[PDB]
DNA sequence: TTCAGTCAGTCAGTCAAGGGAAAATA
DNA sequence: TATTTTCCCTTGACTGACTGACTGAA
């Protein structure tokens, strides 16, 4: 695994092929923000990693703004771990009980705005249908904002009627060739 | 007032004696639904006039409630609040408060209803109440009553064994004069018994049920009275109301007899005279499909897309939508998983529907379904 | 000497095997029943329905009067309070398993006087 | 007359003391003189006694009391927990307000069901070792009360053993019988005392009431199960039918004998019937094995559409309230539809309660035939 | 930074909204006046909303009406019962629906704090004291006679579906032996068929229960002809637009929510896209912001196609054309047949796709109809007029009036002559007239690949046809990314896999890396939703086979 | 066209791991 | 309310007996 890891010195085939159209879709950032203020939220589908577009959207645009990341690929991630995030760290505060709590206290205020970045959301620690519908309540909200991406051929079996209800979806073909470099534990 | 009931009543009459007698320690007595073994031993001891506390199981789910509520009816027939806890207790307080001078020399009874529930509170309370005469002293009795025969009261250790009576089933002319003595003073007694006949002729075959039969025949009484108010139709005729009556009486034994139809709209009605629809019709054929006597299996995902394609003559893309649509249903218990390996890869269903909800859907889009269902 | 064997084989010995002795003539004829289906089978455990149709068989062989299921269930019930079987017969009625409580030699030694 | 009627209810149903004693001369004596020798002396002792249940365990101790100071009883059912022992023993020895005696123990046996024994443990103790004088009798049913105690109890338990069996012969039974239904010398009116003794004299060789006899002697020689039989009979006598008579016994003896199950048959209705042997048809097809709503309702189908008449055409929903009307009173137990359903019943009660069924069809009866 | 071994780590709007350097100042009154439209029409479906649940909670109070008539010997009476994260807030205006109508003491229950007996009435006592000791039945009853010295109790029971069965048994029939003494009503909570009622209450325990059933496409028909129907709203869509969302609609999910979804993304592109979206607007501030406009508003408004073949008139036509189409509506809904459609959506559809003069077809039923469909037609007519004001055309009201109140073959064929000269007068395609395009938008491809997208299409195109999205002729009846070449390649055990992949990325060209790609391909496929290890084979899974 | 011998292709009996909800304990 | 253990029921490969199509008569 680690001499895989090491060895990195490949070269991809087609460069600058690959290189435009990495501008093609970064094109579409002041069309992402323009969406996700309005009332909606942003999924990532296509068969190259998005984490390369993530990283360069966080830069350019993610800079005066309040974000929190997840990294949804890591194989020790739970629901409850993102609430203490939230509500001890984002939040200055010192798990259906802490979801209506913060689902209380942005009812209460409207001049807190954070923007959520969800590398992976089809990862198998969060496929539970009760982590998606809290994932759903919080982003249901007008002032929290959701970009995601999904990868799984079944993916989109996890939610139903309703729960895509609550998520405001708005869909966008990414079909770079990026590799899977970071994602891949190997 | 009791009918058809002077055996039962009689022997229960000699068996209690005098005031002063000793009697039976524990009578359990056992029938089928409504074979009357709470109106007769109710309407007894309220014409004996003697000292008995009724008594519901299932209202007291609770030792506590039960034991309470005994104390209270019979410190309030004997006439603040008693509290036990325990069954020591209990006999403790019963033997402290049967002391009174009206209930000294008196056999106290005390009446159970639906004592199926008591095998399911604890342990030692039956063998309590059946031994009670041994333990308190005091002249006591106490009666059974439930559907069950004694064999499935049994505990292992065996126990005080109560003298055991049955209620007997009922008979047509019984049925008939219990129905036909409660009759509408504004008609004649005679049509009332041939309305009980013809209604006992059409329903005795399945429901004999004393409470339900009155209930139809309560609820049917108003249509019949319809062809002598109208006067197309005499107080003597007989076979004219019979064809008039039949088929209606045979309508209500398919809908009010289920209840499948509220009281209120039956009582009114005659005062008054797509994608996901092939999902589940792809599902059904596969579920049914390697008899349907043994029952459904589950089938996976990749065969119902198959299904689903073959049977759809037209270009289906597998879009997002169809793939949430199919999770869609799931949540309204047509389907159901198995398994829970994994909540993604392969999930595995089976389909919890019945066969004319299918062919009724299939009706629905002009498609049919048996063709494909014999193999 | 014979005070002390008196209280030792009194105070010490099992006491089943004129238990069975003093049982009644049902009893005796539903133990020999289940003798002979255990015979017929091998297997330490029983449904009562097996074992009804064997004291159905033995009472019309000793031409005793015909048994009712209630009679039999009542005799069984009240060999169970005394622990000479294995049963929960609260619930399941038809479908009992029985098991010996004792070896049957020593059955088979009672019931041969 | 009254006398005699209420003092044979008090003689059987509260099942007061008296003075004739059956059998048991040997097992009293040892007991009473037990009794005595702890009394007059500062010996402690423990007793078991084991029997039957009904075969008049508590009329030893009962007796033999007499025979000779406080004393204390104690059943399993009414204090289930040692707390509720303490309390009961703090307040029945009169020493709650401290805070040789009698120590009686009855339902022994699910004392040793307890989470340590502590109570049993504490008594064996305090028999063995403390200068005061206990004594302690436990009644027991299961012969197996040597298996239920723990080692260190059992090795302090005295093995002091009483043994209540049935030894007598039928002759012995038709002695007791006899004597239980007869007026002591202490009732008012003689000559009627004699004449009832002279009735019950004859009632005692009549053949027919000897057919009763020897029928409850087959079921149980247990004596509660006569001393209900008598009561039972009793209840038919009035002024109006002075004597007791043979055919009172044999109605009686009928009446305390009828099953259940065949009157529980006879008590359901026609679709039952029709269901049932559709049951046991599937049965006797599927030897041993279960099934469902589902074959019963097409076997029953296949029967009203090829043999029966063209009348009775029910539906599903019909034979489904049926089905679990058949349920509801445990007749069927589950291993809704396509559910491992079982059947509680032999063939033979079928046939013998649809034999008594008034108005059972012909084509039914040979389809259950065939 | 954000790689670790830790799973959290963490780091005007105008401006992001315009970022072209077209015209700030006119995008920022786009974005107001977008806003306002948005506003208005959430305003206006709220309205609907609320009208419909008040007409079903007027059922519903009529039903507990009814009921509660026969508590005002027992004689078999029943419990009454009614069945019926939005139903969070449903049930609650219920409440004020109920309290301030029916009783002052009504109490809701929740599956999730209710699992055995003592806990449900525990709780329904506590509810009780709040609206003004091992309870009982007894205890409500003492607690009843103390409070009233007549008033029912309503429960409800809003996940029914979730409650233990047993529980439910013994409540019902501890409640039933009490009616004469305690009354109850009991309002059950159902989202799924009412069947599964059977599935939990035995019928023995149903008996004592007298039910009453209480409740798509119905509810989007009226809320688009109060939407898109109706003149006062500026904007409107051309016809692929509605034809993909209605076949969206009613054939993926019958749910208006992305309906309306899809309706505020088109807005939003049609006002986002085109700059002289400035120049629609209500007819006031539509002129006023005419009268004011910069020179190259000018000039895109010289170079649209619908005016290089040539707004007042053209409101005109639509408060006319929507009229004359409900009159034929009328018309279409009287006939048996329905040829032309069921619902308006058919007809408006059926009308803007072309000019309709099936139609003959229709006209051959038309010309066989009775006098009493004829006169109950024009009464509907008549009515539709007096129901519009401000009409110009009340000379043909005149006319239908001079029509009617002369009331054989003669006059039902001027009558049908009349309306088939209406329908050629009126209703015309809205394309003909210029300047449409101002105030309509068709991209029909993105929008249909924003909202109802593809994930496995778009895979399988990436996977097969990679000249699809890289123009370097790779493909057109082997040279492609190794992704593709393994793909292909599956449509299968380990070595032999994995010496077919080294002799073709051989052929297409110390090598280990080939080992290494081959490696990082299988574990990229393996992270996507398509294969599995097995054990018959080092490794054989199919769960594509498509 | 159905009933006797052959064989090849078929089919059910049989020996193991492991998931998981009931059971037990704090 | 949270945590740890147990055998019953599901999946699956190994193994040995079985029987449908073929041929020939009557
Ligand atoms: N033997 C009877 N004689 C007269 N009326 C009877 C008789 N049995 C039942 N009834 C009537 O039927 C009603 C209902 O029957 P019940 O007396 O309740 O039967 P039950 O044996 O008590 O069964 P349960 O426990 O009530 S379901 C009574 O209130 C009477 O009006
Ligand atoms: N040896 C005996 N002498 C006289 N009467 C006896 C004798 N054995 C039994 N009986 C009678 O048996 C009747 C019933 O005995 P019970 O006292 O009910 O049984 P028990 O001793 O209480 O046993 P359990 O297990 O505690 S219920 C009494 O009324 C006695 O008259
Ligand atoms: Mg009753
Ligand atoms: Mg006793």
């Amino acid at each position: 695994q680690t001499l895989r890891n090491l060895l990195s010195k490949v070269s991809p085939s087609f460069s600058a092929e690959l290189k435009q159209l990495n501008q093609q879709y970064e094109k579409l950032f002041h069309k992402w923000m323009l969406q996700l203020h309005l009332g909606f939220n942003i999924v990532l589908y296509g068969l190259g990693s998005k984490r390369d577009l993530l990283e360069r959207f966080r830069t350019t645009m993610l800079q005066d703004s309040i974000h929190v990341v997840i990294n949804g690929f890591f194989p020790g991630i739970s629901v409850k771990s993102v609430l203490n995030s939230i509500t001890e760290e984002v939040l200055d505060h010192m798990i259906l009980d802490q979801l209506d709590w913060i689902v209380n206290k942005f009812k209460e205020d409207s001049s807190l705005e954070l923007f959520l970045l969800i590398h992976n959301l089809d990862s198998q620690m969060l496929r539970g249908e009760k982590s998606q519908q809290i994932i759903g309540q919080l982003s249901s909200l007008h002032n929290i904002y959701l970009i995601a991406s999904i990868d799984h051929l079944n993916a989109p079996l996890m939610w139903d009627h309703a729960k895509q209800s609550l998520f405001n979806w708005l869909w966008y073909e990414t079909t770079t060739y990026s590799p899977y470099t970071e994602e891949t534990s190997y | 007032v009791v009918l058809c009931r002077e055996s039962q009543v009689s022997i229960l009459q000699s068996l209690f004696g005098e005031r002063h007698h000793f009697s039976f320690p524990s009578i359990f007595i056992y029938g089928h639904t409504a074979s009357g073994k709470t109106y007769v031993t109710q309407t007894l001891l309220k014409t004996l006039e003697l000292p008995h506390v009724f008594v519901n199981c299932v209202e007291c789910f609770t030792l506590r409630l039960l034991l309470e509520q005994i104390l209270n009816k019979l410190n309030h027939l004997s006439s603040t609040e008693i509290t036990c806890e325990t069954f020591n207790d209990f006999v403790r307080l019963f033997k402290q408060v049967t002391t009174a001078e009206n209930l000294k020399d008196q056999t106290v009874y005390i009446v159970l209803d639906k004592a199926e529930y008591l095998r399911d509170m604890e342990a030692n309370l039956l063998p309590g109440f059946l031994r009670l005469q041994e333990l308190a002293d005091r002249n006591v009795t106490v009666l059974f009553l439930s559907e069950i025969v004694w064999e499935k009261f049994r505990p292992n250790t065996g126990c005080f064994e109560p003298f055991v009576l049955y209620f007997p089933d009922y008979s047509i002319g019984n049925l008939q004069k219990i129905l036909s003595h409660d009759h509408p003073p504004e008609y004649s007694a005679d049509f009332y018994a041939a309305y009980i006949n013809i209604l006992l002729g059409v329903f005795y075959t399945v429901c004999r049920d004393l409470k339900e039969l009155r209930h139809l025949a309560v609820l049917n009484f108003p249509k019949y009275c319809e062809p002598v108010v109208k006067g197309e139709a005499s107080e003597r005729d007989t076979r004219k109301l019979w064809r008039n009556i039949e088929p209606h009486l045979k309508k209500a034994m398919q809908t009010v007899y289920l209840r499948e139809i509220s009281s209120s709209q039956w009582e009114k009605l005659q005062k008054d005279d797509y994608y996901s629809k092939f999902i589940l019709i792809a599902a059904y054929l596969a579920s049914y499909n390697p008899n349907h006597l043994l029952g459904p299996k589950p089938f996976p995902l990749d065969r119902l897309l198959a299904i689903l394609y073959s049977i759809v003559d037209s270009r289906v893309a597998p879009t997002a939508n169809i793939f949430s649509q199919i999770t869609s249903l799931v949540t309204l218990q047509l389907l159901t998983l198995v398994g829970h390996d994994d909540q993604l890869d392969g999930p595995k269903y089976k389909c919890t529907v019945s066969l004319d909800f299918i062919r009724a859907i299939a009706r629905t889009v002009n498609f049919d379904i048996i063709k494909y269902l014999y193999d | 000497i014979a005070h002390s064997m008196e209280a030792v084989d009194e105070m010490f010995s099992s006491s089943y095997i004129t238990a069975i002795k003093n049982s009644s003539v049902l009893e005796q004829s539903f133990l020999r029943a289940i003798l002979a289906e255990f015979r017929r089978s091998g297997l330490e455990e029983a449904t009562f329905q097996q074992i009804y149709s064997q004291h159905v068989a033995l009472c019309r062989m000793e031409g005793l009067p015909y048994p009712t299921m209630s009679e039999t269930m009542a005799v069984c019930s009240h060999l169970g309070s005394c622990r000479l079987l294995l049963v929960e017969p609260s619930r399941n009625d038809l479908l009992l398993r029985v098991r010996l409580n004792v070896s049957q030699d020593d059955v088979l030694y009672a019931l041969k006087d | 007359l009254s006398q005699v009627q209420r003092i044979l209810r008090e003689r059987f149903c509260r099942q007061s003391p008296h003075s004739n004693l059956f059998g048991v001369q040997v097992q009293y004596k040892h007991l009473s003189e037990l009794l005595k020798r702890t009394a007059l002396h500062g010996e402690s002792n423990s007793v078991l006694i084991i029997g039957p249940r009904g075969s008049g365990k508590t009329m030893l101790i009962n007796h033999a009391l007499k025979e000779l100071v406080l004393q204390v009883h104690l059943n399993g059912l009414l204090q289930i927990n040692d707390k509720i022992a303490l309390k009961e023993i703090t307040r029945q020895l009169n020493l709650e307000n401290v805070v040789p005696v009698i120590f009686i123990l009855d339902e022994f046996d699910l004392f040793a069901h307890h989470k340590n024994q502590t109570l049993l443990y504490n008594l064996f103790d305090i028999s063995q070792s403390a200068q005061t004088p206990i004594a302690v009798i436990g009644l027991t049913c299961r012969l197996d009360i040597l298996e239920l105690l723990e080692k260190r109890v059992k090795s302090r338990f005295s093995h002091r053993q009483i043994h209540l069996m049935n030894s007598f012969g039928f002759p012995q039974y038709v002695k007791i019988f006899k004597e239980q239904l007869s007026l002591p010398a202490e009732f008012p009116d003689k000559v009627f005392a004699e004449k009832w003794n002279e009735n019950v004299q004859y009632l005692s060789e009549d053949r027919s009431v000897q057919e009763v006899l020897q029928k409850h002697f087959n079921i149980s020689k247990n004596l509660r199960s006569l001393h209900m039989l008598l009561m039972l009979a009793l209840n038919r006598v009035t002024a109006s039918h002075p004597f007791m008579t043979a055919v009172d016994l044999m109605e009686a003896s009928q009446l305390c004998s009828m099953d259940s199950k065949a009157n529980i048959v006879h008590g359901l209705s026609v679709l039952e019937i029709c269901l049932i042997i559709a049951m046991k048809h599937l049965n006797d097809i599927y030897e041993e094995e279960p099934f469902n709503f589902q074959m019963v309702y097409n076997e029953f189908q296949k029967f009203v559409q090829r043999k029966a008449h063209s009348v009775y055409n029910f539906e599903k929903p019909v034979v489904m309230k049926a089905f679990e009307h058949l349920q509801q009173l445990e007749l069927i137990k589950p291993m809704r539809e396509y559910q491992l359903m079982k059947l509680l019943l032999d063939n033979t009660q079928i046939m013998n309660a649809l034999q008594k069924y008034p108005n059972c069809p012909t084509d039914v009866r040979q389809w259950a035939t065939s | 930074t954000s790689s670790m071994s830790k799973g959290c780590f963490v780091f005007p709007i105008e401006d992001y909204f315009n970022k072209g350097k077209n015209e700030p100042e006119d995008s920022k009154l786009r974005f107001e006046t977008y806003q306002l439209i948005w506003q208005q029409m959430k305003s206006e479906n709220e309205r609907l909303q609320e009208e419909l649940n008040k007409n079903l909670f007027d059922n519903l109070i009529e039903f507990l009406q009814k009921s509660h008539s026969g508590f005002q010997q027992i004689k078999l009476r029943e419990i009454p019962t009614a069945a019926l994260t939005d139903h969070d807030l449903t049930f609650g205006s219920l409440t004020e629906a109920l309290q301030n109508n029916v009783t002052p003491y009504v109490v809701s229950l929740q599956a999730k704090d209710c699992p055995d007996m003592k806990h449900f009435l525990q709780k329904l006592i506590s509810q009780l004291m709040d609206c003004c000791t091992h309870y009982s039945m007894d205890s409500l009853s003492s607690w009843y006679m103390t409070v009233t010295q007549s008033p029912p109790v309503v429960v409800i029971l809003k996940d029914m579906e979730s409650f233990a069965t047993k529980v439910l048994q013994d409540f019902i029939i501890i409640s039933s032996q009490h009616l004469h003494e305690f009354p109850l009503i009991l309002i059950f909570g159902i989202a799924t068929s009412p069947i599964i009622i059977h599935r939990l209450l035995p019928h023995a325990v149903s008996s004592l229960l007298c039910i009453e059933l209480f409740q798509c496409k119905e509810h989007l028909t009226t809320v688009l002809d109060k939407l898109l129907l109706t003149t006062q709203f500026p904007f409107k869509i051309n016809e692929k637009v509605l034809q993909v969302l209605t076949n969206i609609f009613l054939y993926h999910d019958f749910s208006v929510q992305n309906f309306i979804k899809g309706l505020q993304l088109s807005l939003l592109e049609h006002f986002y896209s085109q700059p002289l979206s400035v120049l629609c607007c209500n007819l006031p501030e539509a002129k006023r912001r005419i009268n004011f406009l910069s020179n190259n508003q000018c000039e895109n408004i010289r170079r649209l196609p619908s005016f290089r073949r040539y707004l007042e008139n053209l409101h005109v036509y639509h408060m006319n054309y929507f009229l004359v189409l409900r009159c034929l509506h009328k018309f279409t809904s009287s006939l048996p047949k329905y040829p032309l459609g069921r619902q308006i959506r058919e007809l408006y559809c059926t009308c803007l796709e072309k000019n309709i003069w099936e139609y003959a077809s229709v006209l051959q039923l038309l010309r066989m109809l009775a006098k009493d469909e004829l006169m109950t037609i024009l009464e509907k007519c008549f009515k539709v007029f007096k129901s519009y004001c401000e009409n110009h055309l009340g000379s043909t009201a005149k006319r239908i009036e001079e029509f009617l109140a002369q009331f054989f073959e003669v006059l039902r064929e001027n009558v049908v002559n009349f309306i088939d000269c209406l329908v050629r007068e009126y209703l015309l395609p809205p394309e003909t007239q210029p300047l449409h395009e101002v105030v309509y938008f068709s991209a029909a491809h993105a929008l249909r690949e924003h909202l109802n997208a593809a994930p496995r299409i778009a895979l399988h195109t990436a996977l097969n046809n990679p000249y699809y999205y890289l123009k370097n002729e790779a493909l057109k009846s082997n040279i492609a990314p190794d992704i593709c070449i393994a793909y292909k390649l599956h449509l299968i055990n380990l070595v032999d896999w994995s010496e077919a992949f080294a002799t073709v990325v051989t052929a297409a060209e110390m090598n280990e890396i080939i080992h290494a790609r081959f490696i990082r391909a299988v574990s990229e496929l393996e992270l996507l939703g398509f294969i599995k290890p097995t054990k018959q084979k080092t490794d054989h899974v199919a769960r594509l086979t498509w």
